Protein backbone atom coordinates (compact mmCIF):
# COMPACT_ATOMS: atom_id res chain seq x y z
CA UNK A 1 0.00 0.00 0.00
CA UNK A 2 2.38 2.49 0.98
CA UNK A 3 6.21 1.79 1.17
CA UNK A 4 7.79 3.42 -1.49
CA UNK A 5 10.35 4.20 1.96
CA UNK A 6 11.43 0.68 1.17
CA UNK A 7 14.82 0.33 2.93
CA UNK A 8 16.99 -3.05 2.68
CA UNK A 9 19.71 -3.47 5.08
CA UNK A 10 25.71 -23.66 27.32
CA UNK A 11 26.33 -20.97 25.82
CA UNK A 12 25.80 -18.41 28.75
CA UNK A 13 23.02 -16.34 26.66
CA UNK A 14 25.42 -15.20 25.15
CA UNK A 15 23.57 -12.12 23.19
CA UNK A 16 21.57 -9.30 24.04
CA UNK A 17 19.83 -7.82 20.39
CA UNK A 18 18.18 -4.61 21.34
CA UNK A 19 15.52 -2.56 19.94
CA UNK A 20 14.24 0.32 21.50
CA UNK A 21 12.94 2.84 19.45
CA UNK A 22 11.96 6.60 20.02
CA UNK A 23 10.52 9.39 18.04
CA UNK A 24 11.43 12.60 17.50
CA UNK A 25 9.74 15.73 15.24
CA UNK A 26 6.77 12.98 14.59
CA UNK A 27 8.73 10.95 12.49
CA UNK A 28 10.11 7.60 12.78
CA UNK A 29 13.84 6.90 13.51
CA UNK A 30 14.91 3.02 14.35
CA UNK A 31 17.94 3.17 16.70
CA UNK A 32 19.57 -0.23 17.12
CA UNK A 33 22.36 -2.56 17.97
CA UNK A 34 23.29 -5.71 18.59
CA UNK A 35 25.54 -6.67 21.38
CA UNK A 36 27.25 -10.21 21.57
CA UNK A 37 26.07 -10.68 25.27
CA UNK B 1 43.73 53.61 20.45
CA UNK B 2 41.58 51.01 19.76
CA UNK B 3 40.51 51.24 15.81
CA UNK B 4 39.03 48.63 14.41
CA UNK B 5 38.56 45.11 13.81
CA UNK B 6 38.94 43.34 10.53
CA UNK B 7 36.02 40.80 8.96
CA UNK B 8 38.34 39.24 6.58
CA UNK B 9 36.61 36.27 4.43
CA UNK B 10 39.53 35.11 1.90
CA UNK B 11 38.21 32.79 -1.01
CA UNK B 12 34.53 33.43 0.67
CA UNK B 13 33.24 29.96 1.36
CA UNK B 14 33.02 26.34 0.17
CA UNK B 15 29.71 24.68 -0.64
CA UNK B 16 29.97 21.07 -0.83
CA UNK B 17 27.43 17.81 -0.47
CA UNK B 18 27.63 14.39 -1.06
CA UNK B 19 29.21 12.36 -3.65
CA UNK B 20 26.72 11.78 -6.52
CA UNK B 21 23.32 9.96 -6.50
CA UNK B 22 22.60 6.70 -5.44
CA UNK B 23 19.64 4.56 -6.31
CA UNK B 24 18.17 7.62 -8.91
CA UNK B 25 17.88 5.45 -12.31
CA UNK B 26 16.03 7.75 -13.68
CA UNK B 27 16.57 6.65 -17.50
CA UNK B 28 14.68 3.51 -16.62
CA UNK B 29 11.93 5.30 -15.63
CA UNK B 30 11.90 8.41 -18.29
CA UNK B 31 13.32 6.17 -21.30
CA UNK B 32 11.15 3.19 -20.26
CA UNK B 33 9.93 0.81 -22.31
CA UNK B 34 6.71 0.67 -20.34
CA UNK B 35 4.97 3.53 -20.23
CA UNK B 36 1.53 4.88 -19.01
CA UNK B 37 -1.93 5.51 -19.75
CA UNK B 38 -3.53 8.91 -19.03
CA UNK B 39 -6.17 7.46 -16.64
CA UNK B 40 -3.81 4.56 -15.90
CA UNK B 41 -0.69 7.06 -14.95
CA UNK B 42 1.67 5.64 -13.41
CA UNK B 43 3.01 6.19 -9.77
CA UNK B 44 6.79 5.54 -8.45
CA UNK B 45 8.69 7.19 -5.71
CA UNK B 46 12.43 8.23 -5.77
CA UNK B 47 13.68 8.66 -2.53
CA UNK B 48 17.22 8.49 -0.79
CA UNK B 49 19.10 9.46 -3.64
C1 LIG C 1 -1.62 4.78 1.11
O1 LIG C 1 -1.92 5.81 2.07
C2 LIG C 1 -3.07 6.60 1.78
C3 LIG C 1 -3.13 7.68 2.83
O2 LIG C 1 -4.27 7.52 3.67
C4 LIG C 1 -4.29 5.70 1.79
O3 LIG C 1 -5.45 6.48 1.49
C5 LIG C 1 -4.12 4.61 0.75
O4 LIG C 1 -5.23 3.72 0.81
C6 LIG C 1 -2.82 3.82 0.97
N1 LIG C 1 -2.61 2.89 -0.12
C7 LIG C 1 -3.39 1.83 -0.35
C8 LIG C 1 -3.03 0.99 -1.54
O5 LIG C 1 -4.34 1.55 0.37
C1 LIG D 1 23.11 -6.61 9.26
O1 LIG D 1 23.43 -5.21 9.40
C2 LIG D 1 24.21 -4.70 8.31
C3 LIG D 1 24.52 -3.26 8.63
O2 LIG D 1 25.50 -2.73 7.76
C4 LIG D 1 23.45 -4.87 6.99
O3 LIG D 1 24.27 -4.42 5.91
C5 LIG D 1 23.06 -6.32 6.78
O4 LIG D 1 22.26 -6.47 5.62
C6 LIG D 1 22.29 -6.83 8.00
N1 LIG D 1 21.90 -8.22 7.84
C7 LIG D 1 22.75 -9.24 7.64
C8 LIG D 1 22.12 -10.59 7.51
O5 LIG D 1 23.96 -9.08 7.58
C1 LIG E 1 -0.38 12.25 16.67
O1 LIG E 1 0.85 12.97 16.58
C2 LIG E 1 0.67 14.39 16.40
C3 LIG E 1 2.05 14.98 16.23
O2 LIG E 1 3.04 13.96 16.19
C4 LIG E 1 -0.08 14.97 17.60
O3 LIG E 1 -0.32 16.35 17.37
C5 LIG E 1 -1.41 14.24 17.79
O4 LIG E 1 -2.04 14.70 18.98
C6 LIG E 1 -1.18 12.73 17.88
N1 LIG E 1 -2.45 12.03 18.00
C7 LIG E 1 -2.64 11.00 18.83
C8 LIG E 1 -4.01 10.39 18.81
O5 LIG E 1 -1.76 10.58 19.56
Amino acid sequence: NNCTFEYVSQGNFKNLREFVFKNIDGYFKIYSKHTPI
Amino acid sequence: YQTSNFRVQPTESIVRFPNITNLCPFGEVFNATRFASVYAWNRKRISNC
